[PDB]
């Protein structure tokens, strides 16, 4: 044992005496990395092997389990104009972003020595011009508007992104009907392929019970929103019979919906007595 | 670490944290684990 | 520099105790003798005074 | 001209903001971090300790008005505000007002910590 | 009552580091217009370079 | 065992000790948070400052050893410049250093009770950043624009 | 039943501030702004032009 | 109690959710435990042995540190640069136009500058440039 | 707002829920507020005055004698190293010291010291919704207000770290576990139930209880209002979850 | 987001034609100072993510907000100070005018001036109370419309402040009866103190409008790659939203 | 000298690994 700092209780668990990973069949690529920042030198928490190295239980296999068969089944759901309308709206703040970041402040500031009425209003200085050459000698500016480009159009895009991540362009089972593959929307508009576990997938009523009213699925062509738990991610759902697959599409809402049952508004004067099982103690 | 390899090279995901001459990476530059 | 001195009472008990006047300091942590040892002169010095917060 | 003076200016700022660095840690450290018994009692702790306290507190007092004071100085020097130009509005008097309103209290948070 | 505290500032050694020579430097360029001969010493710049 | 480079072997214990000890000084005195090593090198990074603030008062003192400008030889700039530069260093940059940051951050921490100060990250910034204005303030009766003397020919650069 | 009115006062709160936040903008984009002031504050000719012109500097 | 009526998958290890009541699930793995409920949080202990060890300090955001060509660029150039500074201030003062560069550069509004041109090319070039406003 | 100690409290969050819904002195005696520790008797041989360590072998201690009302501190404050292993006095004033090692067990000695801490304040834990108040006159000693409520239906049941990585990573064994846990909390009540039923049927009613008839009448009108309203609450949520049931 | 940001940063050097050297000298000095601040602060927001976080650990932040604010409260406060009591030439003969020079700007153009800051603030107290139930990329629209809207006031802040800074040098053109040309001539400006005081504290907003502006930014950043929003850096930021209105 | 030290890499045994029995509780 350390002889500086540790207890003669002290014994590793060797890695063959650890649990295993079975919470899901997946697998987590997280703990690999990626060739581009393995490439790129850098050192993330998730793929250190210290980290990684567990003492009590193990970390899940990269590659998903091997009972798990990937091979295409039934279409359950497919909205594919979404995509198109992803596209036009990405598009457009991408364009109006423009024309209110970059094109509107150049004209303004480098095509004119002009000032307009909201840059004095409020001054009570007399009426001047500006000229961008007397002024900032060392240029701190640059790096600033440089700065507020790049990172004004990385939150743009990557929370638009987000925004639309939530959103399911399509589903199809797996053969077994065991995964599904869900196509979603890309950064720029088009498809970007995940695959989930219909074990994981629930149809979960809100945490605030008064909500219930003021949902989307209310509506009979609404949003269905159906939690990957596994993950804690979103697959929203158009709940219109023509994006829906009826082969399938059964099945898929009895698995769904478990947790969303009677006892969610509550227990009347007859369930009460039954809301439990009782516990006999002393019987033998 | 010069001469003395007192790190474990193991258990760190760049080692080179420090000038050293006996210090190399598991996985090294034209190492990629992949599924 | 650990006790100056050192008395044995018996308590209202019956217990025979016993009592160590420590070596002490004028309001000031620095100037006291933390020793762990039966001598007078100041030979430890701590980095961290309070080692364990 | 432009030149030593400039630097004795933006210096002063410099120590400014030095000196807040110095006056928050310390001032925090004594509020936050003081042992049970010693929270609020000035009597307790030694004399140089609240002595350096009381200063502290007088230099969170002043630093203000000397920062303020020397950047109306580098304003007046390289922007021609004329604050400290009696000819269309200022007076030179404030200068010498605002700096020893820091520079008196100065002395005294020189001298405090000795006694 | 408070968390384990990192013994170290490195970051935070270097930064300083760099307040200083930005001080220093830009000090002396705006109102002196001087600018340090790095040559002069260039050993110096040598164990920079060779660093 | 005969092994040829016996002398080697002791030059590499050498060579180890010296990235040893490198790492232990950075480690230890230069990217600490401990206020008593940082109070310590405050007290030396003042025994430096005092250091110039003596011998800027030493200049003051040659100039007015005897009437007719011994030191500085009729040149009054300099003479108030260096005047301005020992008072700023003696105030801002020898006493105040001395008291607030060697024994405050030395004594604080015993006579309050504290595990270091509330902000070590910034008592270790505020050492660090002495150095800068200390220079800045205390080397202007070197440093003048017109750097060039009475005999520098400029006509010719 | 504390969450619940939470819920509740969230959608109160989005519906009537985002009303009102539409309401503002929408009033003064029909709003006639009266751009009629009197300037007389940012003219000042004593200073525009400096009427103690060559005396500023000390000359007599 | 409305029990979880079956599970429809073949891996033998999700038969637990079909012991168990529905509100009982939603307690525990909804709601207060949404954050929690049927994952292995693994992560979590991934992420905590990284946060409670003397790791690099340098951290560029969350998932990644800095990269070490830009901490050992910034290292090296601070301890060059400070040694410089203190060497120049402490004994190279005696000959300022020896030790020092007279280095200028101003608005394109007014005419460049004397000092305005590149250094160690005062040989080579002379810079100059059209006044812009 | 109250942290979900299943999957974020590792260790000191941890020790500090520990210290917060047991009170056990070792940890309650880690996380005592260093604003005011509480007021203790004066040492004396028979009664010493007590000062606690979590697992130290020694503490700086200042006596300053016999506080009074006219002057707080009776002699000049003089510091000494309280050390493990006897009563030491402060031969100024004479006042015992003992230092109390506490160890982290449920042994009966540390309940004993059950009393000389304060109970550890809960408006500091958990997660705030508000920074800090801006007003001057109520700021550093009252602490911020919250938008969300404080809920107290939660139970806190101790695990050993391998314990706990196992209920992480296997959502099974942790609704097991759950489970199980729950059961005994169930018994647990009713064992206490049963007992309090024993004590009163042995000793009867403490008292009867000072009402009014006002007060009276209008608490069974709040219970039949009450229970009105929640058959209302469960028809209408019944309505509402109708595509869902 | 690197090719408009290039794109721009090679614009705004080669219509200045900065020297190389020097300005990459002085952009590596920045961004070291930058880089290491902001380096401090995400350490700061990874390592309390587990069995760091206690409540006196989140005590001692929000002490360190409310005194960051306080400390850069009292320069301003000092800087109001004198703006109000400005100082002026005697009225009898030197001023006689600004008897007549209230100053006072109309209260309907400042109305509609506000409505972008009560807009933040409305938005990040809605985001801050639907947090207790509801998930991070449905949030994800109030962050993004709230970082909008903060471009927009940085624009806006920014215009005011360059005109602000363009205001001290006079730049007019002046004819030469003699060449009949033109010339473009340089000069210094006169002005009431007032002006030059509350142009002083408007440097100061500005600025301080930037580090709340970066602090959002660097909370916007920060919950993307955690990938769910918490409430101490998301009311620390409301908090500051409400600190610049009233700046 | 002496290797890198996690203490959180070894069990500890301050809780018993085992639930009791509900006659056990009503008794106790
Ligand atoms: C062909 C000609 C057209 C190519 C471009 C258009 C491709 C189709 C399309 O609509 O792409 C849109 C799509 C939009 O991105 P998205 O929103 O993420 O959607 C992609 C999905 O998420 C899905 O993304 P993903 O993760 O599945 O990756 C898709 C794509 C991503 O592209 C890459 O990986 C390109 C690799 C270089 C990247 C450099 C940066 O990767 C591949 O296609 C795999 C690599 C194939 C390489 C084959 C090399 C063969 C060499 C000879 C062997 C013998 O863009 C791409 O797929 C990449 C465009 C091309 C690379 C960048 C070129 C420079 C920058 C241009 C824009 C400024
Ligand atoms: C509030 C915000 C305030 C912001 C700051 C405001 C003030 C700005 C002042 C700007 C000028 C400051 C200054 O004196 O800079 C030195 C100096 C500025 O240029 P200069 O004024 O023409 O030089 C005259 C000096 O007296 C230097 O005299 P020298 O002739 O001895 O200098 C030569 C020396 C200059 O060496 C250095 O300055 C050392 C630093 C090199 C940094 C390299 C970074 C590479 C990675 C970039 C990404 O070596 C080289 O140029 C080649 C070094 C190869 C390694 O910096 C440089 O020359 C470095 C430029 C980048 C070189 C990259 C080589 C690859
Ligand atoms: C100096 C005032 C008189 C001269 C006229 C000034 C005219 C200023 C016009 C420009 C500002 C207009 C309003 C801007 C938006 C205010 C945003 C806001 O949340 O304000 C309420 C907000 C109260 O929120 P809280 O501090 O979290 O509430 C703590 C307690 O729950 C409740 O604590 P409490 O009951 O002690 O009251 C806290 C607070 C209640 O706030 C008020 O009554 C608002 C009064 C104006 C606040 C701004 C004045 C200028 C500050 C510079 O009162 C004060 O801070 C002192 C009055 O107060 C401030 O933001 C005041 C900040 C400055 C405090 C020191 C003032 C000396
Ligand atoms: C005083 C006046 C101040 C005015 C300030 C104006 C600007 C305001 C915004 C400043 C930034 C605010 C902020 O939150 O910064 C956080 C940010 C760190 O977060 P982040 O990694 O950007 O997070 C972005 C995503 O959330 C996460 O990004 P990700 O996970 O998608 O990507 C990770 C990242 C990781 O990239 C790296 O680690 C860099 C790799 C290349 C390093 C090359 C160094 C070469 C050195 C020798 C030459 O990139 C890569 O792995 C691939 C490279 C992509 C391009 C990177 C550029 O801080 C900085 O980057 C500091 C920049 C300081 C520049 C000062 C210039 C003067
Ligand atoms: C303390 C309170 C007072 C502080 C005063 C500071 C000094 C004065 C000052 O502010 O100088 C500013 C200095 C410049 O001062 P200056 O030297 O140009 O001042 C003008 C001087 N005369 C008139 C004599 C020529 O720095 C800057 O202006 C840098 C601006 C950086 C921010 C730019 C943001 C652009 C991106 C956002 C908009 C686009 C979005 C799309
Ligand atoms: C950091 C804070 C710094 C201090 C800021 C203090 C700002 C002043 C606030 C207090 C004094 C307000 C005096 C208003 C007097 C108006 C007189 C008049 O005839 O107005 C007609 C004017 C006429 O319109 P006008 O404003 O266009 O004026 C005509 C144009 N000039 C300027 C040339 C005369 O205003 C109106 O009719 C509409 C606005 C009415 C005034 C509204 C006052 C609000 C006061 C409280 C604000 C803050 C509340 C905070 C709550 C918490
Ligand atoms: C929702 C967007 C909220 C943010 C405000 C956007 C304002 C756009 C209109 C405008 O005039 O912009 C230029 C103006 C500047 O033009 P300006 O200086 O003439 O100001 C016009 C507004 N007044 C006159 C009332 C002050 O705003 C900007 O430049 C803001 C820069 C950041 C823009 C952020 C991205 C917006 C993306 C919109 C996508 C739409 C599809
Ligand atoms: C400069 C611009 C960027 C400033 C970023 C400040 C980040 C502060 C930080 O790391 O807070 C830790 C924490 C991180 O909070 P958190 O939301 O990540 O919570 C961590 C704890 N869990 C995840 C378990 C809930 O921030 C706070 O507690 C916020 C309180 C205000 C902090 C203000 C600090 C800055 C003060 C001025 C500095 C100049
Ligand atoms: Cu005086
Ligand atoms: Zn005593």
């Amino acid at each position: 044992f350390h002889h500086d700092k540790g207890y003669k209780y002290d014994v590793t668990t060797p890695y063959d005496q650890r649990y295993n990973y079975v919470a899901d069949r997946l697998g987590h690529p997280e703990i690999l990395g990626n060739p581009f920042e393995r490439l790129m030198r850098l050192e993330g928490d998730i793929y250190h092997p210290n980290y990684l190295d567990q003492p009590f239980v193990k970390v899940p296999n990269a590659n998903p389990n091997a009972s798990l068969n990937f091979e295409e089944g039934e279409v359950l759901y497919e909205n594919t104009r979404l995509l198109e309308w992803a596209k036009f709206w990405n598009y457009s703040v991408v364009v109006g972003y423009l024309w209110c970041a970059y094109f509107v402040p150049y004209n303004i500031f480098f095509k004119t020595h002009m000032p307009l009425e909201h840059a004095y209003d409020n001054l009570f200085f007399p009426y001047f011009q500006h000229t961008h050459f007397l002024w900032d000698n060392n240029a701190l500016h640059i790096p600033t508007v440089g700065g507020v480009a790049i990172y004004a159009t990385y939150i743009a895009l990557s929370y638009i992104n987000n925004i639309w991540k939530d959103y399911v362009v399509r589903a199809q089972f797996s053969k077994d009907k065991e995964l599904l593959f869900v196509t979603r929307v890309s950064p720029f508009g088009t498809t970007e392929e995940e695959v989930y576990e219909v074990a994981h997938l629930e149809h979960l009523p809100p945490s605030v019970r008064s909500g219930v009213k003021d949902l989307s699925a209310q509506d009979a062509d609404g949003l269905v929103d159906v939690t990957c738990m596994s993950s804690q991610r979103s697959l929203v759902f158009y709940k219109g019979d023509q994006y829906w697959n009826p082969k399938v599409y059964n099945d898929f809402i009895n698995q769904t919906s478990n947790l969303w049952t009677r006892n969610y508004t509550g227990y009347n004067r007859l369930e009460v007595q039954n809301s439990v099982e009782q516990v006999k103690i002393g019987f033998s | 670490c010069i001469y003395q390899a007192y790190q474990n090279p193991l258990r760190h995901i760049n080692t080179g944290h420090n000038p050293n001459n006996v210090y190399e990476d598991i996985v090294m530059l034209g190492d990629y684990p992949v599924q | 520099q650990m006790f100056v001195a050192r008395q044995v009472v018996t308590n209202s008990k019956g217990e025979k105790v016993e009592v160590l006047w420590n070596a002490q300091c004028y309001e000031d942590i620095a100037q006291l003798n933390v020793g762990f040892a039966p001598v007078l002169e100041s030979v430890d010095y701590h980095w961290e005074i309070f080692l364990w917060a | 001209g432009v030149g030593s003076q400039d630097i004795l200016i933006l210096s002063v700022v410099f120590a400014g903001i030095s000196t807040t660095i110095s006056f928050t840690n310390l001032l925090i450290t004594r509020r936050t971090l003081a042992m049970p018994g010693l929270r609020h009692r000035r009597v307790l702790m030694p004399f140089v300790t609240i002595s350096i306290f009381l200063t502290l507190r007088m230099l969170a007092t002043i630093t203000p008005v000397l920062g303020a004071a020397v950047i109306m100085m580098a304003f007046d020097r390289h922007w021609q505000t004329t604050f400290f130009e009696y000819a269309y509005g200022g007076d030179p008097i404030l200068s010498q007002h605002l700096f020893w309103f820091f520079g008196h209290p100065e002395v005294y948070v020189l001298i405090i910590p000795t006694f | 009552r408070y968390s384990r505290n990192r013994q170290t500032y490195r970051t935070g050694a270097y930064w300083c580091l760099y307040v200083n020579i930005i001080a220093v430097v830009a000090f002396y360029f705006w109102f002196y217009k001087f600018t340090m001969n790095f040559g002069y010493l260039w050993w110096l710049l040598y164990s920079l370079i060779l660093s | 065992v005969n092994n040829y480079f016996y002398y080697l072997d002791r030059i590499k214990k050498l060579f180890t000790y010296l990235n040893d000890l490198r790492k232990h000084i950075l480690k230890k005195y230069v990217y600490t948070i401990n206020h008593k090593r940082i109070a310590i090198n405050y007290l030396y990074f003042s025994m430096v400052t005092g250091l110039s603030g003596a011998a800027l008062a030493t200049m003051i003192r040659l100039e007015l050893a005897h009437p007719g400008s011994p030191f500085f030889k009729g040149d009054s700039l300099r003479y108030l410049q260096v005047v301005t530069a020992h008072g700023l260093i003696m105030v801002f940059f020898v006493v105040v250093p001395i008291l607030f940051g060697g024994f405050a951050n030395f004594l604080i921490p015993y006579h309050v009770g504290s595990k270091d100060v509330a902000y070590p990250r910034l008592n270790s910034i505020g050492f660090w950043i002495q150095p800068c204005g200390y220079i800045l303030l205390a080397k202007i009766g070197f440093l003048r624009p017109q750097f060039w003397r009475y005999y520098d020919k400029t006509s010719f650069s | 039943l504390h969450n619940e009115l939470n819920y509740q006062n969230s959608r109160q709160f989005l519906f009537r501030t985002v009303s009102f936040l539409l309401g503002w903008a929408l009033f003064y984009q029909f709003y006639e702004l009266p751009k009629t002031y009197d300037w007389q504050d940012t003219q000042e000719p004593k200073h525009q032009v400096p009427a103690y012109g060559d005396l500023e500097e000390g000359g007599d | 109690m409305n029990r979880f009526f079956k599970v429809s998958s073949k891996y033998q290890y999700y038969k637990y959710l079909e012991q168990y009541d529905a509100a009982f699930l939603r307690k525990y793995q909804s709601e207060t435990h949404w954050y929690l409920g049927r994952r292995g949080a693994w992560k979590n202990l991934v992420i905590k042995y990284a946060g409670d060890h003397i790791s690099l300090e340098e951290e560029h955001n969350v998932k990644y540190k800095t990269h070490l060509s830009f901490v050992y660029l910034s290292y090296r150039l601070a301890w060059v640069l400070f040694a410089y500074v203190l060497i120049y201030n402490h004994f190279l003062l005696g000959d300022i136009g020896k030790t020092f560069n007279v280095g200028e550069w101003d608005h394109r509004l007014k005419p460049s500058a004397e000092r305005d041109y590149p250094t160690r090319y005062e040989s080579l070039y002379i810079l100059d440039r059209t006044q812009k406003w | 707002r109250m942290t979900n100690t299943t999957e974020e409290a590792f260790d000191e969050v941890s020790h500090e829920w520990q210290a917060l819904v047991t009170s056990n002195p070792f940890d309650l005696n880690v996380f005592n507020y260093l604003e005011n520790t509480q007021t203790s008797n004066f040492g004396t041989v028979d009664n010493p005055l007590v000062v606690f360590t979590s697992e130290t072998p020694f503490r700086y201690v200042g006596c300053t004698g016999q506080m009074n009302e006219d002057d707080y501190e009776g002699h000049e404050l003089l510091f000494f190293l309280l050390r493990e292993g006897s009563l030491q006095r402060c031969m100024g004033c004479g006042q015992v010291f003992k230092l109390v090692r506490l160890r982290n067990e449920y042994s009966p000695e540390m309940d004993y010291y059950l009393s000389n801490f304060h109970p550890y304040e809960m408006q500091e834990m958990g997660e705030s919704d508000t920074t800090v108040l801006m007003s001057p006159y109520k700021y550093a000693s009252h602490y911020e207000y919250t938008q969300f409520e404080t809920p107290s239906n939660m139970v806190y049941s101790m695990v050993n770290p391998d314990e706990h990585d196992r209920l992480l990573v296997d959502p099974a064994y942790r609704m097991e576990r759950t489970k199980a846990l729950e059961e005994k909390y169930k018994v647990y009540t009713s064992s206490l139930r049963e007992v309090e039923k024993q004590f009163e049927e042995r000793y009867g009613r403490a008292g009867q209880i000072n009402i009014s008839k006002v007060t009276y009448s209008t608490l069974i009108d709040v219970e039949k209002a009450v229970l009105k309203m929640d058959r209302l609450f469960r028809k209408v949520a019944k309505f509402e979850n109708r595509a869902f049931i | 987001g690197l090719l408009l940001g290039l794109s721009s940063i090679y614009y705004l050097m080669y219509v200045r034609l900065l020297p190389f050297n020097k300005i990459i000298f002085a952009w590596i000095l920045v961004a070291m100072f930058l880089y290491w601040l902001l380096s401090g602060f995400v350490f700061f927001v990874k390592k309390y993510q587990y069995s760091k976080f206690t409540a006196a650990i989140q005590r001692f932040w929000k002490r360190t907000y409310i005194i960051f604010w306080v400390i850069e409260a009292g320069t301003f406060s000092v800087f109001f100070y004198l703006t109000l009591n400005a100082s002026s030439e005697p009225v009898y003969m030197y001023d006689q005018i600004k008897i007549y020079k209230t100053h006072l700007f109309s209260w309907r153009w400042f109305l509609i001036k506000l409505l972008p800051s009560v807009s933040i603030i409305l938005l990040g107290y809605y985001l801050q109370l639907t947090l207790k139930w509801n998930l991070f990329n449905k949030q994800n629209t109030i962050v993004l419309l709230i970082t909008l809207l903060l471009l927009y006031i940085l624009w806006l802040e920014f215009y005011q402040f360059y005109h602000i800074l363009s205001f001290y040098g006079n730049i007019n053109w002046a004819f030469d009866y003699d060449e009949y040309i033109w010339t473009l001539e340089l000069d210094t400006r006169r002005t009431r103190l007032a002006n030059n005081y509350i142009a002083i504290c408007l440097f100061a907003k500005f600025w301080h409008f930037v580090f709340i502006f970066l602090f959002w930014v660097f909370f916007v950043l920060r919950i993307n790659e955690l990938g769910r929003i918490r409430y101490p850096l998301l009311v620390a930021n409301v908090q500051n939203f409400i600190i610049i209105y009233i700046m | 000298r002496a290797g890198p030290y996690n203490p959180n890499r070894y069990k500890d045994y301050y809780i018993p690994r085992t639930l009791p029995k509900n006659e056990e509780i009503v008794e106790f």
